[PDB]
């Protein structure tokens, strides 16, 4: 199942059974003959092809031998590789189910000619050789009837749909876990001490390792505009919040490193940043009297630094945690 | 969505006169291919429009030779030799450049002649409508030109501007003039409360607005 | 090549209301259907197009929302949907055939009138007017024949057999406050207005409705 | 103009055996048929109009052509590529806010170019440049990653100068009357100079990145 | 079929990023050894050469016949990139010398705070410790290399 190209492969027997007329014997006559193999090519037979062939073959090619009985009976049995488009959606990639087409019928003859009746509605998995990576829901052939603008006449098909689901283990372990791995540490930047000289270390790496994972994501589902991945959606939120903190770790880290001989603290951000929001935030300061002011106001502008820290370190844990829920937890219900 | 802008609203042009429309585009029009996507459309009135140029210049099959197109990348016109009465309607452009695809204003096309005065008429109601219980009071404006025409609803002094209905007539053929009737609808209860209902009507061609008036008392 | 749009409508506030164009002579599904709104006052606006071929749809700003291309390909029908009707909605509708690049709208719908209103059919109420009294008699004189009340459009008026056809200035109808209305007024000479019979004939093909009132001198 | 071009794709029918002398080439109809055509989902049918060539010159040339216009849907580029690019791109200015003591101006200047080299190479795969055409977002991003290593060598020389003191060099007297008194007016800083040679440097590096942070802001501003 | 390339694509998306690069060969010499970035400026700038090396390989035929210029460009670079880690490795050490754990030869002295920065038009302020001495040799040392690299470069044009 090539979801980039939006193909489906499969290995196929096509089973198919009409009368001849003039092929008909008395086993009496011959032995007591009753079948015998011939090759498929000294005889006629339908003309079925596969209406949404896609990089393949329309027709049958291998031509093995047909089987005729003496009552005019022939039966049909060729194998056939089919390489058929499909839309693809990878809404819940890597939890995604598909739902594949192969359209079958006469190119020739109409409905007045040549028609076609289902063996059986449901496809035959007897032989199948399981996969490993898709499982077939279900796999029903439908018979349509319908009239085109080439010809006067109704062109009868039998459509099969397969339904198929994606066994998810093997893309959670190589892409969700990683990716929610590095998802825990999207708000840790706000923790990390302004001192430890580290924090732009994190930060883009985090970016960065989103950025890749992303872009393996790209190389995986067709580039189809008509419906986003949600593992593409939560790696686009989290990297644009990845940048966000980039932007205000460097606020951050520059409000850190003021002191009297460059900058002026204003009143109010005294005020606010040293009174009223560590309040809020449930964080004390110790009561210290420094007596060197060049020092006291370098401690006030490093403390100023981390109230910012600690009120975005909340934010982005509650949006992290709203953002994650609010995309997949309604899917998950339904 | 391109913005475009046709001008002038209104074309006056008398027979055999030159023509010219122009619309402009709030961008850059021109496409890759050598070739910017303008058309033009004529509709008569109380008629689906028609084809007459597209591509800017090229003309469309069937359209007489006397139109033709011109422009560049933001400035287009529209050309007609000799103007006829089929010509009389509006010309709308047409930009197939950028989706979505947006028309012009529209530019209404007249034939200008020698202005005729207004005459100016008013109709008291009839029987028919006291018996129903109203008072239909209409002022007629008959074979006019050209739009420069104000009515004014002036009764026993009053000046009264609630209730006037604005519906004029588009030119004609025959004789290419306007027509303006405006009516003020009264109830029994306030139509005979007054005395002396007029129309004042103002046109270019008589600078004093002509009077007609009459008296309910009698 | 042909583009047959459906009937007239007419529909109350609030509703919603489908309109169709079929298309024959031609390869319905390969070519655009472009739908243009056009308000009884003025302009040509395009609300959308529709390739049926496949379910690509575009809809100018102002339609985006109100309007909804679908389109059958086994009966060669395109339709368009407006929903929440107002009466700014009132209009005719038209539908076009468009090749972007290649081939202009050389080929049109008939029309397709769309009128939401509150009111539901109503005959005509033709009263007949005079010259008043209180006016001088001269040479020409103009007549006067009115048409109120009536719903919904149209509405002939004719002389006796078309005694007097030329001369004759008809004006668009216009609302009052919900229903339709119509003036016409005629000039004919001052010796043959009382000699000869003037009569004003009324039809009302919606109401099924044909009306005769003659005028007398006052 | 990748993610929002628009292509014209043509398809050429001749007979390779027979010319206009034998066989005559017609259109059944002027454009092709969409009567039982399934959607992409990538790309949006625009025109197949079709048309039959003749040779004015040659005489024995007949061909039918078919025009394919095509038109890209944009929003999954947008949103796998264009994003990503401008948020990469956002970052190329935060360096000359990131203050000198914090030891950390290199690995930011040096992951964002990294992060647009990577970025420019992945477009080159998906939409190769070529002398007719560069793609806008190709041409943005090369744009970009000159000015990220201007960047980096203008951090350098801020960095250097950032670390100097009185026990290693010595303060030009234009460098005080013009990094200490002038362009800060410029640049509205105003030294704060309530009272020592070491800080003068620290504040000249400072002025330094801050006047070429307006420069970023006003050209990346400018790159809309 | 004498063809010729069009060289806009390979321009585009290995020649500018590639000068792009080698123009930040020389910055580690004049990267002050307290910002403690050198090591970092100067393994990135090997690594993307490396990189950039290694794309050409895959893109060229594995032929031993001959040698592409801007693959020679590309090595060259890479050796002194090389020598200039290093070199900035050795720098570091002097730099963070003290007198508690290192004593200075008198020829120390003399040549590097005395002859090489009036070569190098240094001129130490001397407005007057001994740490601040390992300091400028260290100054002294990526002042002279730095010197040295331009010219090597220089002529690589
Ligand atoms: C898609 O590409 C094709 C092929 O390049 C374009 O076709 C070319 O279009 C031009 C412009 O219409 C044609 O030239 C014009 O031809 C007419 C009629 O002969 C002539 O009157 C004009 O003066 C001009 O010469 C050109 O012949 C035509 N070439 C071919 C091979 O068909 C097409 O326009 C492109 N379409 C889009 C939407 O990009
Ligand atoms: C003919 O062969 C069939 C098996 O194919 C067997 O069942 C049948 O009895 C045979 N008849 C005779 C007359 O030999
Ligand atoms: C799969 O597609 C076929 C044809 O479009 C449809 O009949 C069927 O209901 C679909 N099944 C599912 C599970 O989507
Ligand atoms: C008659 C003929 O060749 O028809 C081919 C097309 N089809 C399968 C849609 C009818
Ligand atoms: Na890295």
């Amino acid at each position: 199942v090539d979801e980039k190209n939006q193909m489906m492969t499969t290995n196929v027997w096509v089973k198919q059974e009409w009368h001849d007329y003039k092929l008909r014997w008395d086993p009496a006559d011959y032995e007591n003959v009753t079948s015998i193999r011939i090759p498929s090519e000294l005889i006629w037979r339908p003309d079925i092809v596969l209406y949404n062939n896609a990089d393949g073959d329309f027709a049958v090619t291998h031509l093995t031998k047909a089987h005729l009985f003496h009552d005019g009976r022939v039966q049909w049995t060729p194998p056939a590789i089919y390489k058929s488009s499909c839309s693809i959606d990878v809404t819940f990639f890597p939890f995604d189910q598909q739902n594949c087409t192969m359209k079958f019928g006469s190119w020739t003859y109409d409905k007045a000619k040549i028609d076609l009746v289902n063996m059986h509605s449901r496809v035959d998995q007897l032989d199948f050789w399981e996969s490993g990576e898709w499982v077939i829901v279900d796999a029903v052939g439908t018979y349509n009837t319908r009239k085109y603008e080439c010809c006067a006449e109704i062109y009868p098909d039998i459509t099969y749909a397969f339904v198929i689901r994606r066994l998810p283990l093997f893309y959670t372990i190589n892409l969700i876990i990683p990716c929610l791995l590095i998802s825990c540490l999207t708000v840790l930047v706000f923790y990390l001490p302004s001192e430890c000289g580290e924090k732009i270390t994190l930060c883009i790496s985090v970016l960065l390792s989103l950025t890749v994972f992303l872009l393996l994501i790209t190389e995986i589902i067709p580039s189809t505009s008509l419906v986003i991945p949600l593992i593409g959606e939560y790696l686009l939120f989290t990297m644009i919040f990845v940048t966000l903190s980039i932007v205000i770790t460097v606020f951050v880290l520059n409000v850190h490193h003021r002191s009297p001989r460059t900058h002026t603290m204003p009143t109010w951000v005294r005020r606010v940043f040293l009174d009223i929001v560590p309040r809020l935030l449930l964080m004390k300061r110790p009561s210290v009297v420094d007596t060197d002011f060049e020092r006291s106001v370098k401690e006030d502008w490093k403390y100023v630094a981390m109230v910012i820290d600690r009120i975005f370190l909340w934010m982005f844990i509650i949006v992290c945690l709203l953002g994650t829920v609010g995309l997949f937890l309604p899917p998950w219900l339904a | 969505d391109v913005l475009m802008t046709q001008t002038p609203l209104s074309l006056p042009v008398s027979l055999g006169d030159q023509a010219s429309i122009s619309c402009r585009s709030s961008q850059s029009i021109v496409h890759s291919n050598g070739n910017t996507y303008l058309e033009w459309y004529l509709q008569k009135p109380g008629q689906s429009p028609k084809l007459l140029i597209y591509k800017v210049s090229n003309r469309f099959s069937g359209v007489p030779d006397r139109f033709s197109g011109s422009g560049s990348g933001t400035d287009f016109t529209l050309k007609i030799s000799r103007v006829e009465a089929e010509d009389l309607g509006v010309y709308y452009c047409f930009q197939g450049s950028h989706v979505p695809w947006t028309f012009g204003g529209g530019t209404k096309l007249e034939i200008k002649r020698a202005d005729a005065a207004p005459t100016v008429s008013i109709f008291p109601p009839s029987s028919e409508q006291l018996t129903s219980g109203g008072a239909s009071v209409v002022c007629f404006l008959n074979n006019f030109y050209p739009k420069d025409i104000n009515v004014k609803w002036k009764i026993d002094g009053s000046e009264r501007q609630n209730g006037v209905l604005n519906s004029w007539t588009d030119q004609d053929s025959k004789d290419s003039t306007y027509s303006m009737s405006s009516t003020l609808t009264l109830t029994k209860d306030e139509y005979e409360r007054h005395n002396s209902y007029t129309c004042e009507a103002t046109h270019k061609t008589s600078t004093s607005p002509i009077v007609k008036s009459f008296n309910r008392n009698e | 090549v042909q583009l047959q749009q459906s009937g007239a409508e007419v529909m109350k506030p609030g509703a919603s209301v489908k309109i169709s164009c079929k298309g024959t002579g031609y390869t319905f599904s390969s070519y655009w259907i472009e739908w243009v709104k056009q308000r009884p006052g003025h302009g040509l606006e395009r609300i959308g197009e529709i390739l049926p071929g496949s379910g690509s749809t575009n809809y100018n700003e102002k339609f985006r929302g109100k309007a909804t291309f679908t389109a059958d390909k086994s009966s060669k029908t395109a339709y368009m949907q407006l929903s929440s009707l107002t009466s700014e909605d009132s209009a005719v509708y038209y539908c076009a055939r468009y090749l972007p690049y290649y081939y202009a709208m050389d080929y049109w719908g008939q029309g397709t009138s769309v009128t939401v209103s509150s009111a539901k059919t109503t005959p005509p109420s033709v009263y007949p007017l005079a010259p008043g009294s209180a006016a001088q008699t001269n040479s020409m004189v103009t007549l006067g024949c009115l048409v109120k009340g009536y719903f919904p459009e149209p509405v002939t008026v004719t002389w006796n057999s078309g005694s007097l056809s030329s001369g004759v200035h008809t004006f668009p109808a216009v609302l009052q406050s919900d229903l339709y209305t119509l003036s016409s007024s005629v000039t004919v000479p001052s010796s043959t207005w009382p000699s000869e019979t003037v009569t004003c004939n009324v039809a009302h093909p919606a109401s099924s409705t044909k009306v005769d009132k003659k005028i007398v001198p006052r | 103009h990748f993610p929002f071009d628009q292509q014209n794709c043509t398809m050429k029918f001749r007979s390779w055996t027979y010319d206009r002398t034998e066989i005559d080439l017609v259109l059944k109809s002027e454009v092709a048929s969409l009567d039982d055509f399934t959607p992409s989902g990538e790309w949006d049918i625009v025109a197949l109009p079709g048309r039959r060539n003749e040779n004015p010159d040659d005489s024995t040339y007949v061909d039918i052509t078919y025009d394919f216009i095509i038109r890209r849907k944009p929003l999954f580029y947008t949103i796998n590529l264009i994003i990503p690019c401008v948020l990469i791109t956002s970052l190329a200015i935060l360096v000359f806010y990131l203050p000198s003591d914090c030891g950390e101006k290199m690995t930011l200047c040096i992951s964002v170019l990294l992060a647009l080299t990577v970025f420019l190479l992945l477009i080159s795969k998906i939409v190769p440049p070529t002398s007719l055409d560069v793609p806008l977002v190709g041409k943005y991003l090369m744009f970009t990653m000159v000015l990220v290593t201007f960047s980096i060598v203008t951090s350098v020389c801020v960095l250097n100068v950032h670390h100097r003191s009185p026990t290693t060099h010595t303060m030009a007297p234009w460098v005080k009357v013009v990094f200490l008194e002038k362009l800060p007016a410029l640049l509205f800083m105003q030294q704060p100079r309530h009272h020592s040679v070491s800080e003068d440097w620290k504040y000249v590096a400072m002025v330094i990145d801050r006047l070429f942070l307006w420069i970023f802001v006003f050209v990346c501003v400018f790159g809309t």
